[PDB]
């Protein structure tokens, strides 16, 4: 069986004991997952339901329900780009060709070392500062290719 | 000590309020706010009875900040009158497009937020309160979890608070990139563990929230609304902007402005203010041919005079203005908010689930010019048909924007019929 | 010179609480002080009978200790810790502070009576100095913005 | 209920013992001291003979935590080989500048005291115990009081204590601003109702002290660990730590570092661990210029390294660790300093009264530049010389810190000497 290692479900389990009731814990839990592997392994939904106490069935709904969850592809890095209306406006477009100029990818791809993946989403509640971009949990305006470039040269 | 980049969002002020600190773009610790004068309302507060909190809120006019301006005094006295326990919850959903008020005062001037929570808690008797942070707000949720262990550390959380009696946790909890989920029911379903689905309302949280009990939900903005209305009492509160609709009001400015920015301003500014005076013109002194509030409404150059505030024929919504220029296409926008609209149905109401892709996926079609006549007329139906049957606000609304651009801007949608 | 009922009652209990009366005199001092703003010098007379010790040994005992005094009334003490911790963290601050409110310096009463500043050595709350009380409360001082609103709570 | 104010003063323990609840900055009350198995230490010390409580507490290497570090169950032996009756003194003075670590106890978790003192007193039958608290801890004393009669209510005080047949009273006293009322025997002084002066020792008050009576002084921290010292048996008590210098031990530190307060560590711990490691360093990341233990020595940047301990080469004292940095004018300090034992000398010798007075007044001219030089020679002698004919340890160290900063920052000094 899939087990999770130590240094992991020590994690888990203090998001587990910080709520009330161990169910409360559930996005903090998958959070972490995706954090620790990259994405979310369909393997590590059985042993996390029996720690949040809950079905699997309804494990999976929730891991289904949220968009910030993936269970397709492994990344170390993903590079959120809002495609909303403002960011739109402001230049989008630019973003993401700079982007398949830099690592030869487009929205929903991954580049061929597992490093980096382009997801598209919607407002990130930066609009001032629009185009915005995450990668992982940093966020930042677009500029230009020569200044994303920069940016992206320190996640190694 | 080190949290993750957040771009440094233009911030302004004429009140000195919620922007006295927020105005600078970095984290402000317990002990700048406490040189501030911070956590003296709280002290104040726990001095005065839960009713007369409750009074206070109330006479101070403050209405709700996240977007329906509901009388937050008259929500809290509607969940006092029900048996506890009682629970608190701030909502720091914050995913509207264009909106990025409540994050800066999270992200700069955290305990701002935190003395409103456990002010408000107390009024309500509420003994467990919880901030739900969106997940793409990673930085505000680890400044949040730091400032609530420097409140902590101080004595302003936990048991007994300063001798009172009064004893209160707050639990931060995360988003995961669901828009529904600041709606305030599909709210209480993910902090219950669960998928992110509206309930049928009423009954209103007051009634029947988290766990079935009374509970607030009140958004960033207004909570931190609540430490002035006890440190300057209510009558001073009321002076600020107009006696009906009162306080500082926290507006955020994007698109085709020269200083897009969140600005903190009074009710009884214009829009045309807004952009003119404070935000410094259009990009290019171009003209203004159109804002959206949010993705809730798009108000014309010719509606530029109304009052920011809360009336019938203000502005309303969370204060959000999104510029468009005179060569922003009406219907290219139009079919942001459309995708926008797809994305985030929950698809539990069929109308909703149905309508919100048909609306994308025709206008869509029309944007690209591959729309049949059928295409269109049925665009034209889906969208005037995505509210029947549905239990929350995000099908009420997701055709309302769109309409109004097909009524202010003919000539344009025109345009791409012929 | 006589005691009022509430008062005797009250150093009657503390004589009453020890095995021995005479080790309640501190007590009774501090009770004194609390109700009068200060110890009436014709206080001592009386004081001395119920603690059936010679006048002078209470005379010498209130010499000795520094918390009481026999000079200024005053409704507020803010005692204001002068010693190394609180001096380095910035008692100067506070004291200036403290003179932008009340118009007083360490040593003085305001005219009313109200207020008296008394310089004091380490109050054991060094980690959070420049440290200060009011009467018997004790705080960090922050700033003049936050004293204000500390003093104004005594009225 | 109500108490006065306290500063929340920070509490951080890697060991869970002293501070398991004064972590925590509010009163425990006796149900919540129920509830985390507390008194039944004191049900299985009074199963226990006296002298078998004597040997666990000698055989736990227990040392004075008032700083001067004798062995406790020494002190008690001592105690009980002269004739009753014996009298028990808690000493809560705790006035050392930098000093703090006391206080936290008393005002957060008074019933560890309380069964500390009920235990030591049951060991050296004691039917009568006292604390001594200053009385600038107005808010400790009134906890005090309202504990013993928690404890009174729940039959762990009063006649026949559980069915023993052991009977205490626990009388708390207040001092009323002399720092000199901390040494023990101005304290017993003071119990009995005069000025504070101390006694020539020999005796101790183990032989002739309250009354004239067999009387062990022992410092609240001292007693505070007698509890765990019962429930976890000498063995377990001696793993904590260093073989030799067991058991938990609280630093109070303050000054230049970023996170001042309280530290619950074992004995090994190093100065520069202390700092670094547990306060987080300094303000401003200065280098760290002297340590202040208290007003008794002074530690340079170079003796950072040495162990918390009471070893020869070690920390000692209180453990009171207050941190200067690069900036920081050390005769400037040694003047607060020179003024401290000007203000509390009790003036009994003659060297002491008239050298605490002319090492304030003289390094005050020296400070403001107008000494002569027959001002600086006779500082220079005084200095060495308040310490001749002393019958306590105030006129032995009141030179003691000011000498080493004259001995470790000469530069410094000659400064000043222009
Ligand atoms: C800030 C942000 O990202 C977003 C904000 N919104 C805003 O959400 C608003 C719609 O919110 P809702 O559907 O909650 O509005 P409502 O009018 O039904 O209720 C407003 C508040 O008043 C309470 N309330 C209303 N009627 C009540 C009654 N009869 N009794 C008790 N409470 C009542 C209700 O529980 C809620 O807290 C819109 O105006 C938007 O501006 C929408 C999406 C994202
Ligand atoms: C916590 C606080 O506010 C302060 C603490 N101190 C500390 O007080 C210490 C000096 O205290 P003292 O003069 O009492 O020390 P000591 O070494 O003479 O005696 C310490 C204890 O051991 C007993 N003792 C020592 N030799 C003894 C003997 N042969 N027989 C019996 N008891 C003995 C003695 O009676 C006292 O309780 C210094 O190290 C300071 O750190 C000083 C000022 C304020
Ligand atoms: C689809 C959808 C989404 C949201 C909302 C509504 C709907 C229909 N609401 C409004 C929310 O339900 C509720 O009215 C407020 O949180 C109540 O607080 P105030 O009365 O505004 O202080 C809302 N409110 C908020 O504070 N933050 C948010 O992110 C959202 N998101
Ligand atoms: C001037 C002066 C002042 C003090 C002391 C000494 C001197 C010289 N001592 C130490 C005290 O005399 C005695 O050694 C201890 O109280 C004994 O208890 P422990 O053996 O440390 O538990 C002391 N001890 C203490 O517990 N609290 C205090 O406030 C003081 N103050
Ligand atoms: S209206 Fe739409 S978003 Fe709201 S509950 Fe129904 S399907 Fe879900
Ligand atoms: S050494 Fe100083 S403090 Fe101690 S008894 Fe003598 S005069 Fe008093
Ligand atoms: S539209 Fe991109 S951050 Fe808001
Ligand atoms: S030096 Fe001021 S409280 Fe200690
Ligand atoms: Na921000
Ligand atoms: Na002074």
């Amino acid at each position: 069986e899939f087990e999770f290692p130590e240094e992991l479900k020590t994690k888990l389990q203090e998001h587990i004991n910080y709520f009330p009731k161990k169910r409360q814990a559930i996005l903090l839990c998958l959070h972490e997952i995706q954090n620790y592997y990259g994405y979310i392994p369909p393997e590590s939904l059985k042993p996390l339901a029996d720690m949040l106490e809950l079905p699997l069935n309804h494990v999976e709904g929730v891991v289904a329900f949220y968009d910030m969850f993936d269970r397709e592809d492994k990344a170390k890095y993903r590079i959120r780009v809002c495609v909303s209306i403002v960011c739109h406006l402001m230049g989008t477009n630019k973003l993401l060709k700079a982007l398949e100029n830099i690592l030869g990818i487009k929205p929903g791809e991954v580049t061929p070392d597992g490093k980096f993946k382009i997801v598209p989403v919607q407002c990130l509640g930066a609009c001032s500062e629009a185009p915005v971009f995450m990668v992982n949990d940093d966020e930042y305006k677009f500029e230009s290719e020569v200044q994303l470039n920069e940016i992206l040269s320190r996640y190694t | 000590r080190s949290y993750p980049a957040i771009p440094r969002i233009y911030a302004e002020t004429t009140l000195n309020m919620l922007l006295k600190r927020a105005k600078k773009p970095r984290v402000h610790s317990i002990d700048e706010y406490l040189k501030d004068g911070g956590y003296q309302a709280l002290e104040k507060a726990l001095n005065m009875s839960p009713e007369e909190i409750i009074d206070w809120v109330d006479k101070s006019t403050l209405r709700g900040r996240g977007g329906a301006g509901f009388p937050t005094g008259k929500k809290w006295k509607f969940a006092v009158q029900n048996p506890g326990p009682r629970y608190f919850i701030c909502n720091a959903d914050e995913s509207e497009p264009g909106t990025f008020k409540d994050r800066i005062i999270i992200e700069r001037d955290p305990h701002l937020l935190i003395e409103g929570i456990i002010i408000s808690s107390y009024a309500i008797g509420a003994n467990e309160a919880y901030i739900y942070i969106r997940g793409e707000y990673p930085a505000g949720y680890y400044i949040l979890r730091d400032a609530i262990e420097e409140a902590k550390k101080k004595g302003f959380l936990g048991k007994n608070i300063l001798g009172s009696g009064f004893d209160l946790e707050i639990y931060v909890a995360r988003g995961a990139g669901a828009y529904i989920c600041g709606e305030e029911t599909a709210l209480i379903e993910s902090l219950e563990g669960k998928r992110g689905h509206p309930r049928l309302k009423p009954p209103y949280p007051v009634q029947k929230g988290l766990w079935g009990k009374p509970t607030v939900v009140n958004n960033v903005e207004t909570i931190a609304n609540v430490p002035f209305i006890i440190s300057m009492g209510w009558e001073e509160y009321r002076y600020i902007g107009p006696s009906d609709y009162a306080g500082p009001k926290l507006f955020p400015v994007s698109g085709k402005v020269k200083k897009p920015g969140v600005y903190e301003l009074p009710m009884n500014t214009t829009l045309r203010e807004v952009i003119f005076k404070y935000a410094g013109g259009t990009l290019g002194n171009k003209k203004v041919k159109a804002v959206f509030s949010g993705a809730l409404d798009c108000f014309s150059s010719e509606e530029l005079d109304i009052p920011m505030d809360y009336s019938p024929l203000g502005f309303g919504g969370t204060g959000t203005v999104i510029v468009l220029t005179e060569e922003d296409d009406i219907v290219e926008a139009a079919l942001k908010i459309a995708e926008f609209y797809e994305h985030e149905t929950c698809g539990q109401c069929t109308p909703c689930r149905v309508g919100c892709y048909e609306q994308a996926n025709l206008l869509e079609k029309i944007y690209k010019g591959e729309a049949t006549e059928q295409d269109w007329e049925g665009f034209d139906f889906v969208n005037r048909n995505i509210q029947p049957t549905s239990i929350c606000g995000l099908g009420a609304v997701a055709g309302r924007l769109i309409r109004q651009t097909l009524e202010k801007f003919p000539e344009e949608w025109e345009k791409y019929r012929k």
